RNA sequence: ACAUAAUCCCAAAAAA
């Protein structure tokens, strides 16, 4: 397995989720071309630490064949912040409080295969008569 | 309301919009393409393809020259309009003012890009 | 007895007696009967009526839509609407028909599609009074103001509110029809229709 | 007005999530026709073109100048 | 009829593994890829009947997908062609501007396909009887089928429902997604499988005898064994839908010959579904010229 | 004879 990691990065945590959900499964070709002309803050950095993250794969493991690689997972954390002082109005001073994102990625070889089909009259008629059996 | 409405706002009064559509005719007639956003550009086209009319009118006429000093207040732009530019448009009626879309956006308000040239 | 329309626009007439009468042009491009289908609970059998543009045939593309259109035999057609037939006796099978199939002096209901006004305030909906301009008033003026009362914390189902008006199916009645042409497919409709012109309207037979 | 409690994490995944439906994906992929580099569909590449506006950008500046 | 063709199909797969041993014997070779397409690239791997189809996964899973057909120093090939020592890679698809060869690919890869089809819903009844005959190209967008058939299925009429069915079966083995397999044998271990064909024996006796190469590639397809000259259809991925149009009965030599004809569609992509009913028509004229 | 939707807790029933 590949793992590349980026930390002390600022950027909104809930922003980056966006985008990293999106080539959560997906596999390293599509997910190069949707963060290239996916349009937001995160999509450079993750284009960057997947472009890092294949690098890494080909150079350390020493991978054969490129499109045997896919991306298996792909989260985000969150780490210090950074407080800030937001001026008011009537002498009041609210917090601004600054984030951080922690992207993590962890490639897996081989195939890339998801299935989120099924059948609904299969499942009603093994579950019901399962069910029905208990 | 919107209904049956051309003669678009974009957030500019009505004198903002009309220096606005001078300039980037100024810059159009003077670069023959220019690159601007494609709300501003399509706008552009129709007013682009009057001042074309405009000229291809007549040189000795007053109508057309009033109306060509009236929008265009620079004078390189209008001999290099008449002299140049018309007569090669002669036998075209819509064939001007081609728009065409850029691949990128910008890096602050990601807006999207837009190109009008006129036919070599 | 009833065909599918399309509405052309408004003009005046002048009859004999010298009184004005506001109508409104429907225009008919083409008609055919499509399905024939017989129920018995409602004790009446459904039709299928249809104006086609025969544009729209290439960017309207769906498998349902174009394998209907080629095992009926029926040309590209824009629009497909149904009408409800009482009598079993005048239901004939699949025929395309004209627009002299109304006479003058008919009084005929017309079904479309409202005018859209987007989303609309309190005003202009509902009609109601609003607050007054002046008098200390602030900000009040277009506001619909109260809604419920004390006793009952929910408000009632079904209350006046600002939201989307428009863009949706009304029939006018009593429309009578002054006149038709057959050669040009246009009837004469004193009334108003609903909805803009070009836009597809339906004409029935009243009820008087 | 102000919140009457505070929000539980069920309530925020299932708002955050499921109605905003992410970010919907769709094929914007297209090869080039010239230089085979991949771009975004009904629209101009961004490498055998944007050159070629540089290059004829200096040579309206360099023509511009001569004129001078 | 079921147990001569596990039969033969238990022989091919010998042949072919012992033919593809005695070939791949000696694994190492020296496989050196250089080429420009898109701009220039340089690869350099140490394997024996290398594949370039490989070195299209190995650019990138995108030109992988995309990739049709390969031309190497000049020369067309399908992207299945073991190459040796020094290549050039270029990967040629249907948008380029020179559709000819994987046009002759697609049409050969068609009459193929309904050649494992027709030959599987004879499988599904042992009343009839099967002869396969030499198919024939046609450059104007046209492949024909030929095939004669037993005196049953010359009595029996064939009903409109019947080809319907071999269309939804071709559908089938269309969707079910079987990779096809290139071999490379021996002319006489190839003339003792086809020895159940008297047309293909008379092909390979006539034809490659007279040829200087004794390699003959036959391509397999599930059960299916055919002789190409050409390049093959990638995957039955690239092949989105089917139709069997009509047939022709010709009669030569007081012989008899069945032809069936039918088309196909490229790059998965149809504009309508009246157009393709016009494709139908077409198809079915396209068939009562019978080209030659 | 009082003011939001009914029955004096569901539905009904009968007259050890
Ligand atoms: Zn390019």
């Amino acid at each position: 397995e590949i793992y590349h990691c980026r930390r002390q990065i600022k950027y909104s945590k809930d922003k980056m989720w966006y985008l990293a959900k999106l080539i959560r499964g997906m596999s390293i070709d599509q997910a190069l071309a949707q963060l290239e002309f996916s349009d937001k803050k995160g999509a450079q950095i993750i284009k960057e630490v997947l472009l890092e993250a294949q690098d890494m794969a080909v150079r350390d493991h020493n991978v054969e064949f490129r499109s045997n690689l896919y991306v298996a997972e792909s989260t985000s954390g969150r780490g210090q912040y950074l407080k800030r002082i937001r001026y008011h109005g009537r002498g009041r001073f609210g917090i601004m409080e600054k984030v951080f994102c922690h992207y993590f990625v962890k490639l897996v070889e081989g195939x890339x295969x998801x299935x989120x089909x099924x059948x609904x009259x299969x499942x009603x008629x093994x579950x019901x008569x399962x069910x029905x059996x208990x | 309301i919107s209904h049956g409405r051309v003669f678009r706002r974009l957030g500019l009064g009505p004198e903002s919009r009309i220096h606005l559509l001078q300039n980037l005719l100024t810059g159009l007639v003077r670069h023959e393409r220019i690159e601007a956003s494609w709300a501003r550009v399509d706008e552009l086209r129709g007013y682009a393809e009057k001042l074309i009319d405009y000229g291809k009118l007549g040189d000795t006429n007053e109508r057309a020259m009033r109306m060509a000093d009236f929008w265009l207040t620079e004078k390189d732009l209008i001999p290099k309009l008449f002299q140049v530019l018309a007569p090669r448009f002669q036998g075209q009626n819509g064939g001007y003012t081609r728009m065409l879309q850029i691949p990128n956006r910008n890096e602050q308000d990601r807006a999207k890009m837009a190109v009008i040239e006129y036919k070599g | 007895v009833g065909l599918i329309a399309l509405k052309l626009g408004m003009m005046p007439l002048w009859t004999k007696d010298g009184q004005k009468h506001v109508v409104t042009l429907l225009q008919v491009q083409d008609c055919h009967v499509l399905k024939y289908t017989p129920k018995e609970n409602h004790n009446g059998r459904m039709a299928a009526l249809t104006v086609g543009g025969k544009t729209v045939s290439h960017f309207h593309k769906s498998a349902s839509i174009l394998e209907f259109y080629q095992e009926l035999g029926l040309p590209p057609k824009q629009k497909v609407k149904i009408f409800n037939v009482t009598e079993n006796a005048v239901i004939k099978p699949g025929t395309p028909l004209y627009a002299a199939h109304f006479r003058p002096g008919q009084y005929v209901d017309v079904t479309a599609k409202t005018i859209g006004k987007g989303f609309q305030g309190v005003m202009r909906r509902w009609g109601f009074k609003g607050q007054p301009a002046t008098h200390g008033q602030t900000k009040t003026h277009r506001r619909p103001g109260a809604i419920s009362t004390g006793d009952v914390a929910r408000v009632w189902p079904g209350t006046k509110m600002p939201g989307q008006l428009g863009n949706i199916d009304r029939t006018a009645f009593g429309l009578k029809v002054w006149r038709i042409n057959t050669k040009h497919n246009i009837i004469y409709v004193n009334g108003s229709v609903p909805g803009h012109k070009n836009c597809l309207v339906k004409i029935k037979d009243s009820k008087l | 007005a102000a919140p009457k409690n505070r929000r539980s994490i069920e309530v925020n995944r299932c708002r955050r999530r499921n109605p905003q439906k992410l970010i919907k994906v769709k094929n914007n992929i297209d090869v080039c026709p010239e230089c085979g580099h991949l771009k975004q569909k009904h629209i101009l590449c961004g490498y055998c073109x944007x050159x070629x506006x540089x290059x004829x950008x200096x040579x309206x500046x360099x023509x511009x100048x001569x004129x001078x | 009829x079921x147990x001569x063709x596990x039969x033969x199909x238990x022989x091919x797969x010998x042949x072919x593994x012992x033919x593809x041993x005695x070939x791949x014997x000696x694994x190492x070779x020296x496989x050196x890829h250089v080429g420009k397409t898109d701009p220039g690239t340089v690869f350099v791997m140490n394997k024996n009947i290398s594949t370039p189809y490989s070195c299209a996964m190995h650019l990138s899973e995108w030109y992988c997908r995309k990739s049709i057909l390969a031309l190497v120093d000049g020369q067309p090939w399908d992207m299945y062609k073991p190459l040796t020592k020094s290549c050039e890679i270029k990967f040629l698809t249907f948008k380029d501007d020179d559709p000819g060869e994987v046009n002759k690919a697609y049409w050969r890869s068609c009459a193929m396909m309904m050649g494992c089809v027709i030959e599987r819903a004879f499988k599904d009844e042992y009343v009839v009887s099967l002869v396969r005959a030499p198919e024939v190209p046609v450059i104007a967008g046209a492949f024909c089928y030929d095939v004669v058939l037993d005196k049953r299925l010359d009595e029996w009429m064939p009903t409109k429902e019947n080809l319907h069915s071999f269309t939804k079966d071709a559908r089938a083995l269309i969707y079910k997604d079987l990779p096809f397999e290139t071999l490379e044998v021996e002319a006489k271990v190839a003339l003792e499988i086809f020895q159940h064909n008297k047309y293909k024996l008379d092909f390979i006796e006539e034809k490659a005898s007279q040829n200087p190469e004794r390699i003959v590639k036959l391509h397999r397809f599930g059960d299916f064994i055919d002789v190409s000259e050409g390049p093959l259809i990638p995957r039955t991925s690239i092949c989105f839908q089917y139709e069997v149009s009509a047939v022709h009965n010709l009669q030569t030599q007081s012989s008899l010959v069945r032809r069936f004809q039918g088309l196909s569609l490229p790059v998965h992509l149809r504009a309508h579904f009246t157009i393709w009913n016009k494709l139908l028509e077409r198809s079915r004229k396209m068939v009562t010229e019978d080209k030659t």
